[PDB]
């Protein structure tokens, strides 16, 4: 989001309450659960009004408190993790014995 | 094709003084479904590009100084400045967004008296 | 809304420092601390409830701590 | 933080067509309706054309209707304006206005481009 | 009631539809294991300057 | 160094119990209550006779 | 600010509907439910803790429920 990235858990992503969509890169996507942004406010049982609730960017940044950031900018280069390997040193030579 | 007529064409006022600009419409720009009034006020500073001061009749836009406030209900809208500074030189083009062929006003000019 | 479900303790843990690991650590504690400083009467209510629902001292302490931790966290 | 920069403005003789280009940055382009506006020297601001979020829907000002064409290359994050049968009257500083960030109007202006100058004269 | 042009007194229904347009979405992208490239750098204690 | 972001959405959910008041021109509050005494000594009804 | 200090119970009370009342009436309850459905083992751990601390059929239930309310929302 907004030139930033994080390695979130898949289920946690699927759980958070924001209107998602198919993400097929087509135009005019249809968003599911639109009620999470609009807020209708019946004042005195006289009439009804609609609000859009503004930008969730700051709240989303807070809701990533345990995530690990990576460098998506440039080449999607992940710089967090670990790896295990074993080293076969049978073929090495010292180059200095002689 | 609502034509926007502005009352003042030149407003020379001393600093630290109020100012009232009027943009009178040829038809009420009050959208029936929501009850809002779509009248916008821009300011193109000399040698600059136009900004957006009040993105409705009276709800000012973000980043706008505290003094810019509007009014008006059906056709007689106003742009009230509380205390004029030296930066208020410009052209206060009003606009109506009610109809698709939206038309600006001729736009007043403000200078320091 | 979204802020109520931070991505904390999900399970993927690594050497590299996570996002906002310095600020977002004591955020929950500071919330409760400010709430307790702002609303003092519920302290008396929780003391009364712990005394009258706990027959052992450890039960009283646990009930009091949980009551203090549950209401600001709830709202 | 959004940046709208003009391009394509230059001199041109009457009757010779010209294609203007509005490069966009700082926001997701495909979700925003875009506009073209012009200010003839010493004249009031005059809106030219609008393209909505869906590419197909377009509208033009009647004073310039049938002479211009507006296109959206949202894959490259840029706007295209095609000016045809230019008149010596059709000389002005041309702007590129974004859709409103917050509000109710489907089409409004909140951020204006730096501006380009096109001159139609002999 | 009668003040709103309706003869019957009571509670009335009401709906409010509004077209919702999304600006600046958030993309979520998976990674497939046939396109992941780890990189290991190995340096010998050559004693180089 | 990274700026956190825009706290408007978080603010709107942090105001989930507050009461809205219309603020355009005059800040005309619409929620509240008032206690008033009604002194009906001088008050009469038309056409008793 | 952060969505952890809502204006739920404190302060004024009026007859008009407060901003975002119906949308946020059950927000924390939904959060607790989804957290519990996502992390079931803590239910077992809470049952263990309750059954091994200060057991009496009212205390054994109140401590369990209070802890199951504390941990998810506290997060
Ligand atoms: C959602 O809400 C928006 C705005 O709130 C609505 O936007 C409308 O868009 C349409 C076009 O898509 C606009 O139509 C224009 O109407 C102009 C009105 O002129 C006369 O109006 C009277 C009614 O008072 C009619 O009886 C007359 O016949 C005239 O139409 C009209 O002049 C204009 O046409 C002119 O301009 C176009 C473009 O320049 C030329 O191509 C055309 O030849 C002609 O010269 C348009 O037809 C309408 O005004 C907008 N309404 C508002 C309130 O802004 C949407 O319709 C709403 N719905 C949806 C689904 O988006």
């Amino acid at each position: 989001m907004k030139n930033k990235a994080w390695m979130v858990h898949r289920q946690w992503f699927f759980d958070l309450p924001l209107p998602w969509a198919s993400g097929a890169t087509t135009e005019t996507p249809t968003w599911n659960r639109k009620e999470l942004l609009v807020t209708f406010k019946n004042a005195h049982a006289k009439k009804q009004e609609v609000v859009v609730l503004g930008s969730q960017e700051g709240a989303m940044h807070t809701a990533l408190t345990g995530a690990t950031e990576i460098q998506n900018s440039g080449g999607t280069s992940i710089f967090a993790g670990h790896l295990k390997c074993r080293l076969k040193m049978d073929k090495l030579e010292l180059k200095g014995m002689s | 094709h609502i034509v926007m007529t502005q009352s003042p064409l030149s407003l020379s006022v001393t600093p630290g003084q109020p100012a009232s600009i009027s943009c009178k419409s040829s038809q009420i720009s009050s959208w029936g479904s929501d009850g809002k009034t779509y009248l916008y006020w821009y300011l193109q500073k000399p040698g600059q590009s136009p900004q957006l001061l009040i993105y409705e009749v009276s709800s000012r836009f973000s980043g706008v100084s505290d003094r810019f406030s509007g009014s008006g209900s059906g056709t007689d809208f106003t742009l009230k400045i509380s205390r004029v500074q030296a930066e208020d030189v410009g052209l206060y083009y009003c606009m109506q967004g009610l109809h698709l062929p939206l038309t600006f006003g001729q736009g007043t000019r403000l200078e320091i008296k | 809304s979204v802020a109520l479900a931070p991505h904390v303790g999900m399970g993927l843990d690594t050497r590299t420092q996570t996002w906002m690991s310095a600020e977002g650590a004591w955020r929950q504690v500071e919330k409760v601390e400010t709430w307790a400083l702002r609303h003092p009467g519920f302290t008396i209510l929780a003391l009364f409830l712990a005394h009258y629902i706990g027959t052992s001292l450890t039960q009283k302490v646990v009930i009091f701590i949980l009551l203090m931790l549950v209401t600001p966290s709830m709202t | 933080q959004v940046e709208l920069v003009e391009s394509g403005g230059d001199v041109v003789q009457p009757g010779k067509s010209l294609r203007l280009s509005c490069a966009a940055s700082g926001f997701t382009f495909t979700n925003y309706a875009m506009h073209w506006l012009r200010q003839a020297p010493g004249k009031g601001l005059e809106w030219v054309a609008v393209i909505s979020s869906d590419v197909n829907d377009k509208y033009y000002a009647d004073s310039v209707k049938g002479r211009f064409t507006i296109s959206r290359d949202n894959s490259k994050n840029t706007l295209y304006l095609q000016m045809n049968s230019l008149t010596p009257e059709d000389t002005a500083v041309y702007y590129c206005a974004r859709e409103q960030a917050v509000g109710t109007n489907p089409w409004a202006f909140d951020y204006w481009g730096q501006g380009t100058l096109v001159t139609v004269s002999s | 009631g009668w003040g709103n042009g309706c003869g019957l007194f009571g509670k009335g229904s009401l709906v409010t539809c509004a077209k919702f347009q999304c600006l600046e979405p958030i993309e979520g992208k998976v990674v497939q294991y046939e396109n992941l490239k780890y990189t290991v750098i190995i340096t010998v204690h050559t004693g180089d300057q």
